[PDB]
DNA sequence: GCCAAGGGGAAAACACCCAAGACACCAGGCACGAG
DNA sequence: CTCGTGCCTGGTGTCTTGGGTGTTTTCCCCTTGGC
């Protein structure tokens, strides 16, 4: 089927050699500034630092979802429930 | 034919109840000596509009419609008596015992016709059954649903107390069929409060609490239960560790018998931002009278705060809340496991409660002794042992080293006997 | 190559008002079950009204102080949850009897052959029996069709 | 004969599997928002 | 400037608990026995 929706989205899988940030950059940048502000004022954020955080977090959250999926799968569940995130975090030991 | 015909096995249906009587058809009209009331009901040929012969509880019946809008059902005639009845009917009433057959196909789909007082529900043009609208004593509406509650006519037999109709939204007309249908019913009807859409963890499901004078009728999607306020041992308000939800607990004694299974608790889960509005079908004098001005007949706000206050009154139990226990993680409970599941252990100010299934409560008075075993999280993590004076033992597994100190500080503050305290 | 077809039938309790039973409960204002016709007969405001068990979704019962309440839930739009057969009904825009709730006191009244609540307790029990038996015979046909005779 | 100890039987408390259903999630669609 | 975010609806599907197994353990019945 040559029609739209088919061609682009189909090929976008192959056009997507790109590494588009999944969280909206400005919505996120504002949160960075916000949490940054939550820590300390006068903090200039270089867009590079904003990108560094954004990209790390997206992959990182995807990473968290890898474990969360496992744990859902572990419990014979498809839908993840926060208990899975928690399980994952506890097991990773990546807790504050 | 006689100028009047007398019988003793016939009956009449009124306000959710069937009533026998000595029916006396006459040149003037139908005169029925009701034996339940002793009353003589006389309906003249001039008041009538239609007569129908069809099945009822005691076999077959005679249905009579008056110009007055009042529609009367009669029962107890045997289907074999037809000739005696209709011959006289045609002679004096100029009317016949017409075949408006009940639809014995046993389906639930049909059509609703406001034939005066007698609302007919019909599969096509055959009424499955019909209800005299005057029988409705209370009425309420919900999305696509019409609720008919009949008079609590305690003088009736196995009585159809509630019937509900599901009304599909109309495709041809944009006007709301529920309001339109509801008002049409109410145009013949004779009409405490409902906390709608309550998220219960125990029993699991969403229920509508129809409050009543001495009980709350926890109306559900298949089952329903009435909990007499007398049975509630305690009320607890437990802040969820997520800091976004609250568990409201109602200790039940007796437990509701969920089929074979039974619950010593009622557990509700509500979000801290799950706002609602409540209206009491009571007078403000009565609201003030029973609630000392702490509440009003109409209020809106967070369901947890609001519900805690409303039920605190109907059952009088005080809202139980955790003490100054707030973990290293700040939550007023501890992540744990009991049996084949995980839940929350709450260090109450005067006891311990394991939140969610299996729900369990502990009082410091029931504890014989406890201990913080070398746990399952780190070599310095802990698991908590409990044995009751009843010899019944409970143990909560898998808890961080961080929560060891807080529970360690807490139990010493509660001064309870710890197995390793003699160390 | 091409696609696959299907067919369906209506849940008729009785072909005509004369074929429907005249059982003692019906006379006695008692909720009744006709197992031979997979049908429940109930006194609907003095009217002996049948309902084929295939229309009943499930049931519940409650004791409400001095009374026993038997609640009968039926298949209708929105209640027929989970099935992709939303609007199972041959006429889904028709109004539907969503449910029926009967009450009877828990206490035997003067002259009765059975406690008012005893009729509800037996109808409640027998409905689950006939219903599960029907559900099972129905489930057979779903699993049975599509098998080559070995 | 009165009074007591032992083996055994039927059962209860537990960790686990199988079935049902309801809500709560994504999918679908019309609309407002700010990148 | 208009794609992205969102309020609303229906459905599912999929997570929960009920029904159930049989294993590890106790309290109880049955009967013989000793002072």
């Amino acid at each position: 089927r040559y029609r739209p929706g088919t061609v682009a989205l189909r090929e976008i899988r192959r056009y997507q050699k790109s590494t588009e940030l999944l969280i909206r950059k400005l919505p996120f940048q504002r949160l960075v500034r916000e949490i940054a502000q939550d820590f300390k004022t006068d903090l200039r954020f270089q867009s590079s630092a904003v990108m560094a955080l954004q990209e790390a977090s997206e992959a990182y959250l995807v990473g968290l979802f890898e474990d969360t999926n496992l744990a859902a799968i572990h419990a014979k569940r498809v839908t993840i429930m926060p208990k899975d995130i928690q399980l994952a975090r506890r097991i990773r030991g990546e807790r504050a | 034919m006689a100028e009047t015909l007398e019988f003793n096995d016939v009956y009449q249906e009124v306000k959710g109840s069937m009533n026998d009587g000595r029916l006396r058809l006459s040149r003037q009209g139908i005169i029925f000596k009701n034996s339940k009331t002793g009353k003589v009901d006389n309906i003249q040929a001039g008041e009538l509009t239609e007569g129908i012969w069809r099945r009822v509880a005691l076999g077959h019946g005679l249905k009579l419609l008056t110009k007055n809008g009042h529609v009367y059902k009669y029962d107890g005639f045997r289907e074999s008596e037809f000739e005696k009845l209709s011959d006289f009917f045609k002679t004096h009433y100029r009317l016949e015992l017409m075949e408006k057959d009940l639809c014995v196909k046993g389906w639930n789909w049909g059509t609703v016709k406001f034939g005066g007082q007698l609302l007919s529900f019909d599969i096509g043009d055959q009424p499955v059954f019909e209800i005299p609208l005057s029988n409705v004593s209370q009425c309420t509406t919900g999305k696509n649903e019409v609720t008919l509650e009949f008079h609590q006519n305690d003088d009736a037999e196995v009585s159809l107390m509630e019937v509900r109709f599901y009304v599909p939204p109309t495709q041809e007309d944009g006007v709301d069929p529920v309001e339109a249908f509801a008002q049409n019913v109410l145009s013949k009807a004779d009409v405490i409060c409902i906390f709608r859409e309550l998220q219960c963890l125990t029993p699991r499901g969403r229920y509508d609490i129809r409050i009543y004078p001495t009980f709350l009728h926890l109306h559900g999607k298949t089952f329903d239960y009435k909990i007499p306020y007398t049975t509630v041992l305690r009320l607890f308000l437990l802040p969820h560790k997520d800091q976004r939800q609250m568990f409201f607990v109602i200790s039940l004694d007796p437990p509701i018998k969920q089929g074979q299974t039974r619950y010593h608790f009622l557990i509700l889960l509500f979000s801290k931002d799950e706002d609602i509005s409540l209206t009491l079908n009571m007078n403000e004098e009565e609201v003030e009278k029973r609630f000392e001005g702490r509440l009003t007949k109409n209020m809106s706000g967070s369901l947890y705060e609001m519900v805690s206050r409303v039920m605190k009154a109907l059952v009088n139990r005080k809202i139980t809340v955790p003490g100054n226990f707030q973990g290293h993680s700040g939550a007023q409970c501890i992540t744990c496991s009991y049996k084949a599941s995980s839940g929350l252990l709450y260090p109450l100010e005067r006891g311990f409660i394991y939140v969610h299934k299996p729900p369990v409560h502990i009082r410091f008075d029931e504890i014989s002794f406890v201990n913080f075993a070398r746990g399952t999280t780190t070599t310095r993590s802990f698991d908590f042992e409990i044995e009751t004076k009843q010899g019944t033992q409970y143990t909560f597994s898998s808890i961080e080293r961080e929560e060891y100190g807080k529970l360690f500080d807490f139990v010493n503050a509660k001064k309870l006997n710890i197995k390793n305290r003699g160390l | 190559e091409q696609q696959i077809q299907k067919a369906r039938k209506s849940n008729v309790s009785y072909k005509n008002p004369s074929l429907m039973p005249k059982e003692p409960h019906i006379r006695e204002m008692k909720i009744y079950i006709d197992k031979k016709y997979e049908t429940v007969i109930m006194p609907v405001f003095g009217i002996a009204t049948p309902f084929h068990i295939a229309t009943i979704k499930n049931i519940s019962m409650s004791v409400e102080g001095d009374y026993t309440y038997l609640r009968i839930n039926f298949y209708c739009p929105g209640s027929a949850l989970g099935r992709n057969e939303g609007n199972i009904f041959p006429n889904p825009e028709a109004t539907f009897v969503k449910e029926i709730t009967y009450r009877a006191s828990n206490i035997k009244a003067p002259g009765e052959q059975t406690v008012p609540a005893l009729n509800l307790q037996n109808a409640f029990r027998i409905i689950k029996e006939v219903q599960k038996r029907y559900k099972t015979r129905e489930a057979e046909e779903k699993e049975k069709e599509g098998i080559v005779k070995q």
